[PDB]
């Protein structure tokens, strides 16, 4: 009963809130770099 | 000899040996510390990557023989994303006459925080960052777990940006990321933790470690020099140290943060960097506060507007731990109870 979904390969998690799915969709996109 | 050590084999790291489960394979230095490497590997079964990390004679002395067991069941019985999650543990030796050497098998991570503290980063990243310990030093204290001692190294991160923190920090009793409230001796809470997040946080818009003290005496000054000498209603704990170092210390009025953290440190792309600029320090300016009265807790950090963009229930209110031991904090034996209560965690 809870309609808003994540296309992420391997998660299949879905929200309620549109604002919600926003920022977890933002938080698969993150990446950092980094040096030894 | 033996049908059980036809299940180990034994690969040179440098001047350390590793004789780990034959399922380990491909194993490579990925780190060290004062404990030696750790490994990345490739576990035939599980088809995935870990990090293996050795411990040498865990009971060599009482202190690190507490701090073996208590890393050992606490990572036993805590799962969650931010903290590091135990795979396997495992010993080579066939009994306790012979037990020497413990093999944590965890999850394989990128790299720790300061290879990304020396980095460029923008809010996005910091934030999202920061919130993740906030995460995990929430999960801990919902145990009844007091870190008192997060730091940089201590903590890896992966290329997607998430953090999992390594250890679960001293038993109840460089200072660079350690809170006032433990380095004079006073009691403390739940907030200590609160301030290495400020370091933390701190060291990653600067660049370089804020408190960096050469001493026991250096690391309160190098303190009171930014932030200024402490409240009169703040002296309590022992009266000795009320005087020592302090009454008379040379008075001190630190800087203020708009002069500690200036706009040349953050970049004001927009208005929304204007705003999170602005945003951070005000997070900073309650988080680095001497007086624990005075400092914000960590549900109040993870609803701050530097923060709070990250919220989801999922990870900020997760099912919490369930400590086997109670007296774990306060438990004390002898070398050789500590050792055969270090064997029987591996070997159940
Ligand atoms: N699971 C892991 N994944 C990736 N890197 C790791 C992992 N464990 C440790 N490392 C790296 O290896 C270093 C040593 O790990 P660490 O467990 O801190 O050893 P240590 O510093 O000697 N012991 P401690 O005093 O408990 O911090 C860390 O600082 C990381 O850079
Ligand atoms: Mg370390
Ligand atoms: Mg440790
Ligand atoms: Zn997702």
């Amino acid at each position: 009963d809870k309609p808003f979904l994540c296309t992420a390969p391997g998660c299949g998690r879905r929200f309620t809130n549109e604002d919600h799915l926003a920022v977890h969709k933002r938080k698969h996109e993150m990446t950092l770099k980094f040096g030894p | 000899r033996s049908k059980r050590d036809n299940n180990f084999y034994s690969v040179e790291i440098g001047d350390s040996t590793f004789t780990v489960l034959k399922r380990y394979q491909n194993l490579k230095p990925i780190g060290s510390g004062a404990q030696g490497i750790v490994c990345a590997a490739y576990d035939a079964i599980l088809e995935r990557n870990v990090a293996i990390k050795k411990l040498s004679r865990p009971f060599q002395n009482q202190t690190h023989a507490k701090r073996a067991y208590r890393e050992l069941v606490l990572m036993k019985c805590v799962n969650h994303k931010n903290i590091i999650g135990l795979l396997n543990v495992f010993t080579p030796q066939k009994s306790l006459e012979e037990f020497q050497d413990v093999y944590i098998v965890m999850e394989l991570m990128d790299a720790n925080l300061c290879q990304v503290i020396q980095m460029e980063l923008d809010h996005e990243r910091m934030s999202y960052l920061l919130y993740q310990m906030l995460c995990g030093i929430k999960h801990l204290h919902s145990a009844g777990i007091i870190h008192r001692d997060l730091k940089p190294s201590n903590i890896v991160v992966k290329s997607d940006c998430t953090l999992k923190i390594l250890d679960f920090g001293l038993a109840r009793t460089t200072r660079y990321y350690r809170a006032p409230e433990v380095i004079l001796g006073m009691g403390y809470k739940e907030n200590v933790d609160i301030w290495s997040v400020g370091c933390i946080m701190g060291e990653m818009i600067k660049g370089g470690v804020l408190f960096p003290g050469t001493d026991h005496i250096d690391q309160w000054n190098k303190v009171i020099e930014q932030l200024g000498t402490p409240c009169p209603e703040f002296m309590k704990k022992l009266q000795p140290t009320v005087r020592t170092y302090v009454e008379n210390r040379p008075k001190y009025a630190g800087y203020s943060f708009e002069k500690l953290f200036p706009d040349v440190l953050f970049p004001a792309d927009s208005e929304h960097n204007k705003l999170k600029a602005s945003q951070a320090r005000d997070l900073l300016s309650k988080m680095l506060v001497i007086d624990a009265s005075k400092r914000i807790s960590v549900d109040e950090a993870l609803q701050h507007p530097y923060i709070n963009v990250w919220y989801d229930p999922s990870e900020a209110e997760a099912p919490p731990p369930k400590i086997p031991d109670k007296q774990l904090d306060e438990r004390e034996h002898t070398i050789e109870e500590w050792k055969e209560l270090i064997y029987k965690e591996v070997m159940d």
